[PDB]
């Protein structure tokens, strides 16, 4: 329909009215801005002159009554923080911006047994009423007709959740920084978010006011600056920060040496000039971190200063201190997608729904009186459209993952536009996906850039056992790495200083032979630890604590490894080699930021140790390698040889899915706990692999040889244990299996006790495995252990949320919490005193 | 629970953990039927020499959580590091 937009007329003898009547507003009533001239007939050349006096107060106010839902009032001082009235994110809202956008995201469509998310574009809709706010009052005195909004940022506040429907958000935003440039005024704006109290996301915006702006009384920079840290392990860095007058310690005696500085510091900045800084207020608690992370305020920096250049607490921490999370870039920049998005002929239903009522987006004449080159598409729209495209491409259609996401609108873009979105993932940040965008229009022109930060995909940990120890295995790492060789070399020389040998020669050529020369005051020293390491065996039902390296003594000049292939297949060898190698690959990992924050580990067996300080970083690497070069050779010296080293006992990888298709792993339980019982020889299951597929059965290897031949019998004879129990007798499997069991064991008694272990239809005999681990047989040989891992983890190393949900012991198979009732489950798998102590004692531990 | 109580119990609790671990069987099924199940998780990385775990990992998907894969619609990536190295550094081949 064809309704009055201006209205040109006069309003007295001299003055004129041309008053600009838009229709789009928050009522339905259309608000009319009334810009006046000064008609003087005397100037005959230019008798138009347009009064400035009131001009921005009136184009604010038309724009209060397109915005704000409030009383006009421009008397406000900035500097104090804005609350936008509290907004419900309502699910009809949510289809009406999604619509508008046209974002294809299912998290924010109405599903069964499912919550409806709120993309973080629908955020700036919520905000916006507080955020414009901000370049509203009087002393931003500027045209809001030459508003550019240069870039908009959304920053997901790490811990918490994106915006679900029915949320009620109570949003604040304040001023970042009134600078007068010499191109114009830039504000910067961030709006921050707090749902149920608590803070979600911080919406960032930059908005430049264009044209001369001298008014340097009025310009401020209110900045919180990112925390910095500073690990004081030299006495030149404590003389440094004593130096630094500003770095005022609660406590004058405080010894800084080997400890963790983080400084939460904000800068104020008061402007003389565009130039220099007329008063410039750096101050913020120092807080140092505890063994237990827990971090204590020792501190304030109090920087007061007047004519500064500029923040030297900032340049101090900058070159002298860590960002914590540091960014690394790929290798390449990966092109993730070259898209094609399209804007809409109009921008009226986004404008709806984003309550950016706009006039220049919508009318033909402001956007003509705005020099625009027609009815300027909304940023934010374009802004929503390349966010849902990062959302579909690089988050791969999942909302909380998106967490950053900055753009800059570098060029506008008019309705009917064929955009070119180009996505590159660039690098990451402790984890985390960062991508750079570019969107150009038809001429190839940049309108679009910016960075997303996206959560990489939830990652589980799963460190291996001890599996294929081939030679030289880790090498290629550590030949490129840094990360890698930090570690390997650290390892190396602690064996050297410890164990008098380097574990880089052994993975390297595996040599077959190896002597440890005890010569000199370091032969003694490396004696010494040799001599200490000690083992407990039941004989004859007497614990004697028995001395590993029983031909090393006092007057012992040498010691020989002797292998018959290599000795990287030896134990002592495998298990720190393969331990090194997966915590060098999780380090290369970690320096190039590919961890993600709240991941979970979980490594099989000796892996486990690794995974613990690999995520963790519980002990040191010259703790890690003693504990698996311990536990090696405890493994090693656990059964009682002969002279060719040769055991009774060994493993099988039995399938019992081989042995019929109704044989469950509660028909094998019953098989293996009745053979064990039977015959009286030791066997039990020492690994639970996969379900119903892959099982481990260590044990006497003679009750291996019975165990074969039972599943070989059964399997031939084509019956089930699960039918005959239930369907067909009571108690009759029970008697009806000792008979199999006893003329499977007479077969398996003849043979003599270096018995070859024989392959059958289900199980494989585990090759190089003599003692069995995992299994009830090694309860004796926990306490040298366990004095060992309370010398070697000390407590002050261990810190609980990198484990409390995170780490998952095999022992258990339950996820670490510190709880009564998880300490009750590890008392029932291992019945130990110090669980008994803490399960009683619980209500002292509780404050 | 105070941080350096709860830190001692955390350290206690651990240095048990891992004294009796090579003397419990190694319960993997009823942790593969933890960080698969109740995390939800979607990509499974194996570090080592061998795609053992990542091997024994894509044998409980196919088994048990093929019904419950398509009853949430997720995508699990299992990768080894020995192996699929590339898809874990982000470094492909044009």
């Amino acid at each position: 329909e064809l309704k009055p937009t201006v209205i040109l007329k006069l309003l007295k003898e001299n003055i004129i009215q041309m008053e600009m009547i838009e229709n789009r507003t928050m009522d339905g009533k259309p608000v009319s801005l009334p810009l006046l001239y000064n008609f003087n007939p005397d100037n005959g050349f230019a008798p138009i002159s347009e009064v400035m006096e009131d001009r921005n107060q009136r184009i604010k106010e038309m724009y209060w009554k397109l915005w704000i839902d409030e009383p006009f009032n421009l008397d406000f001082d900035p500097r104090d923080v804005i609350k936008g009235k509290d907004f419900e994110i309502t699910a009809k809202e949510v289809y009406d911006f999604t619509h508008a956008v046209g974002n294809n995201c299912e998290d924010f469509v109405s599903r069964p047994d499912r919550t409806m998310l709120a993309p973080m574009d629908f955020a700036i809709v919520v905000g916006w009423r507080a955020i414009i706010k901000a370049i509203f009052p009087n002393t931003v005195d500027g045209d809001l007709l030459k508003l550019v909004h240069l870039s908009n940022g959304y920053k997901m506040i790490p811990g918490a959740k994106p915006l679900q429907v029915g949320d009620v958000v109570s949003t604040t935003a304040v001023i970042e920084s009134v600078v007068n440039q010499p191109t114009g005024k830039i504000v910067d704006v961030v709006g921050t978010l707090s749902r149920n109290g608590k803070p979600v996301m911080e919406v960032t915006s930059s908005f430049f006011y264009r044209g001369n702006y001298t008014d340097f009384e009025n310009t401020f920079q209110k900045t919180v600056e990112p925390v910095y840290q500073m690990h004081i392990k030299t006495s030149k860095d404590i003389a440094v920060l004593r130096s630094k007058e500003w770095f005022q310690l609660d406590d004058e005696d405080f010894d800084l040496l080997n400890k963790t500085l983080t400084f939460e510091t904000e800068t104020e900045v008061t402007f003389k000039n565009a130039n220099i800084f007329s008063s410039v207020k750096c101050f913020g608690p120092i807080k140092v971190e505890l063994p237990t992370k827990e971090t204590v305020e020792i501190g304030i920096v109090d920087y007061e200063a007047g004519a500064s250049h500029g923040n030297p607490v900032v340049d101090f921490l900058k070159r002298n201190g860590s960002t914590l999370e540091q960014k690394v870039n790929l290798e390449n920049p990966i092109p993730i997608a070259v898209l094609d998005s399209y804007t809409p002929s109009t921008n009226e239903p986004y404008a709806r729904v984003s309550g950016d009522l706009n006039p220049i987006h919508v009318s033909r004449h402001f956007a003509s009186y705005a020099n625009l080159p027609g009815t300027i598409t909304h940023g934010m729209f374009s802004s929503a459209s390349v966010r849902a495209l990062i959302e579909n491409w690089a988050a791969d259609s999942v909302s909380s993952r998106v967490r950053g996401y900055t753009c800059q609108f570098v060029d506008m873009v008019l309705p009917n536009t064929a955009l070119k979105t180009s996505i590159q993932h660039v690098g990451m940040i402790n984890g985390r996906k960062l991508i750079k965008f570019e969107t150009r229009n038809e001429d190839d022109v940049v309108v679009l850039t910016g960075e997303a930060e996206i959560e990489q995909p939830v990652t589980t940990f799963v460190f291996t056992g001890q599996g294929s120890q081939e030679q030289g295995m880790g090498m290629d790492l550590y030949k490129t790495s840094k990360a890698a060789q930090d570690v390997w070399n650290r390892a190396d020389n602690h064996f050297k200083d410890t164990y008098g040998f380097s574990i880089l020669d052994i993975v390297i050529n595996n040599p077959v032979n190896l002597t440890i020369h005890f010569g000199g005051e370091k032969g003694k020293r490396i004696r010494e630890n040799y001599s200490a390491m000690i083992f407990e065996t039941i004989v004859d039902g007497k614990l004697k604590t028995e001395k590993i390296f029983k031909e090393i003594n006092e007057h012992s000049t040498s010691y020989t490894f002797r292998s018959e292939k290599g000795l990287l297949s030896a134990t002592q060898f495998t298990q720190p080699a393969l331990t090194l190698m997966e915590k060098a690959a999780f380090e290369d990992l970690k320096s190039k930021g590919l961890i993600p924050a709240d991941a979970t580990f979980a490594g099989h067996s000796l892996g486990e140790y690794a995974a613990l300080a690999s995520l963790a970083d519980v002990m040191s690497i010259e703790s890690l390698v003693e504990v698996v070069f311990y536990r090696g050779m405890t493994m090693q010296v656990a059964v009682p040889r002969d002279e060719l080293g040769r055991s009774n006992y060994g493993m099988i990888a039995i399938n019992p899915g081989r042995v019929a298709a109704s044989f469950s792993q509660e028909a094998l339980q019953y098989v293996v706990e009745r053979v064990g019982k039977r015959t009286g020889w030791l066997v039990e299951i020492v690994n639970y692999n996969v379900e119903n597929q892959q099982y481990v059965a260590a044990g006497d290897l003679r009750a291996l040889d019975t165990v074969t031949n039972v599943l070989n019998f059964i399997k031939l004879q084509k019956i089930d244990i699960i039918e005959l129990q239930k369907s067909l007798s009571l108690e009759e499997v029970e008697g009806h299996l000792f008979e199999i069991i006893d003329e499977a064991s007479k077969k398996s008694a003849v043979k003599p006790r270096p018995l070859k272990l024989e392959r059958g239809f289900a199980c494989i005999p585990l090759v190089g495995i003599s003692v069995p681990f995992h299994s009830t047989y090694l309860m004796n040989g926990v306490k040298p252990f366990k004095s060992f891992l309370k010398k070697n983890i000390i407590k002050e190393n261990v810190k609980v949320a990198r484990l409390a949900g995170k780490y998952i012991p095999n022992l258990t198979a339950k996820p670490f919490q510190v709880t009564k009732e998880y300490f009750q489950d590890v008392y029932d798998l291992t019945g130990s005193e110090p669980i008994k102590e803490i399960i009683d004692n619980w209500e002292k531990y509780e404050q | 629970m105070k941080p350096e109580v709860e830190q001692e119990l955390a350290h206690i609790l651990l240095t048990e953990l891992l004294a009796y671990q090579f003397a419990s069987p190694v319960r993997w099924i009823e942790t593969q039927d933890v960080f698969l199940k109740d995390f939800n998780t979607e990509r499974v990385v194996e570090i080592g020499p061998s795609p053992t775990l990542a091997g024994m990992a894509q044998r409980t998907l196919k088994n048990k959580y093929e019904s419950y894969d398509a009853a949430l619609s997720l995508h699990r990536e299992i990768l080894c590091y020995s192996k699929d190295a590339k898809e874990i550094y982000y470094t492909p081949d044009p």
